[PDB]
């Protein structure tokens, strides 16, 4: 488990220690009807045609294209309408709603600093402990390095 | 300001008070039926134990297209999302099996090697005598 | 989706960080072959 | 939640990894703790 990352390694030491690891992979190897009509749009890549209509139509057509011209009537007054609405207000409704995405934005940021924080926060107690035990290694291997020379000596 | 469940802009945002947590209320009604807990925390819930607590879209100025051009888009946007949504939920378990197989076979070398090391060390004791 | 990222995120750094283990672990033992076979000749 | 992880995996394998050297230690200074006596009993003989 132990492998101390701050006081600690070469790219060629990742690219052998992968081999290792390599060689030992070697030896081991609720929705209805609404769902199947979407999943199927979305694998074979073709969204259902809406009604193409209302924009051509033809004068001096028929029973049909009556209705198609009445059709146009009605809703070119309710857009008409709709229009009429929307200027009355203006700019009004739009700065209205661009202020609350301020207050949106934001939010978002303070808790991407919450967690910038809190983030190396934790790395910061990491480094004090990887500099602890490394001393304490540090000071194994020289008394490891002088019995070695020291049983030599005496024999 | 969020809904936590469809990730929406609540327009009656209401709070439970098992866990702080503001849904819309279609969402969080439907829960309750569908099993009578919190989702987030998994705790008992009922409708009666939420607490309810205005929100401006600027239609925009060619707004016909609500019937044809803009219904079209919301129900492709969410077709192609959730299937390519689908398809990385179905990476996320293969990734998986690539990194617990990965793990386990690191762990046999350093079972492997703590063997060979301090028998390597305990030769050099040795040695000496 | 998430909860399944968190797995896989702590196995690449835990992995990563076991295959340093392997990295140190390799060069002690090889630096031990070579210290008892030049005494052992000797 | 990364560093949050790393932080009680490591914590928890340093101990192994100071212990480990702790008892690597003991041993090599039983060693050095005998073979001093050898020499010392050179001066008897003389």
């Amino acid at each position: 488990m132990d492998g101390l990352s701050f006081v600690d390694i070469p790219d060629g030491y990742k690219n052998e220690i992968d081999q290792l690891v390599k060689k030992e992979f070697a030896n081991i190897k609720a929705d209805n009807s609404v769902s199947t009509l979407t999943n199927a749009l979305y694998t074979e890549y073709l969204k259902q045609r809406n009604n193409k209509k209302r924009r051509t139509p033809d004068f001096n057509d028929d029973d049909d294209t009556l209705f198609l011209e009445e059709y146009r009537r009605k809703y070119p007054r309710i857009d008409t309408s709709r229009y009429i609405p929307n200027e009355s207000s203006e700019v009004s409704l739009l700065g209205i709603v661009d202020s609350y995405l301020k207050h949106q934005e934001i939010v978002l940021d303070t808790l991407l600093p919450q967690t910038v924080s809190n983030q190396w926060r934790i790395n910061n107690d990491y480094i004090r402990q990887t500099c602890t035990i490394v001393e304490e290694m540090n000071i194994q291997q020289r008394k490891q390095i002088n019995d070695l020379e020291i049983y030599r000596k005496r024999l | 300001m969020l809904c936590a469940i469809s990730g929406k802009v609540p327009r009656r945002p209401v709070l439970s008070p098992k866990s702080r947590t503001i849904f819309e209320k279609s969402l969080l009604e439907q829960y309750v039926k569908d099993t009578g807990n919190d989702p987030i925390t998994n705790e008992p819930l009922s409708i009666e134990e939420i607490v309810e607590i205005s929100a401006q879209q600027a239609s925009l100025t060619e707004s016909i297209p609500n019937l044809l051009t803009s219904l079209q888009n919301e129900w492709d946007a969410i077709m192609l999302e959730n299937f390519k949504l689908r398809s990385t939920l179905d990476s996320l378990t293969k990734k998986l099996s690539t990194v617990m197989y990965e793990r386990d076979a690191a762990k046999l070398v350093a079972a492997q090697l703590l063997m060979e090391k301090n028998e390597d060390s305990k030769d050099l004791p040795k040695s000496s005598q | 989706l998430d909860s399944l990222t968190k797995k896989l995120s702590t196995v690449m750094y835990e992995r990563d960080a076991a295959k340093l283990v392997a990295a140190q672990l390799l060069m002690e033992k090889n630096e031990d072959s070579k210290d008892l076979p030049k005494s052992s000749q000797q | 939640s990364t560093l949050c992880h790393h932080s009680l995996p490591a914590l928890i394998e340093g101990q192994r990894k100071y212990y480990a050297d702790y008892y690597a230690y003991r041993q090599e200074i039983r060693s050095l703790e005998g073979r001093r006596k050898r020499l010392q009993a050179m001066l008897n003989s003389s």
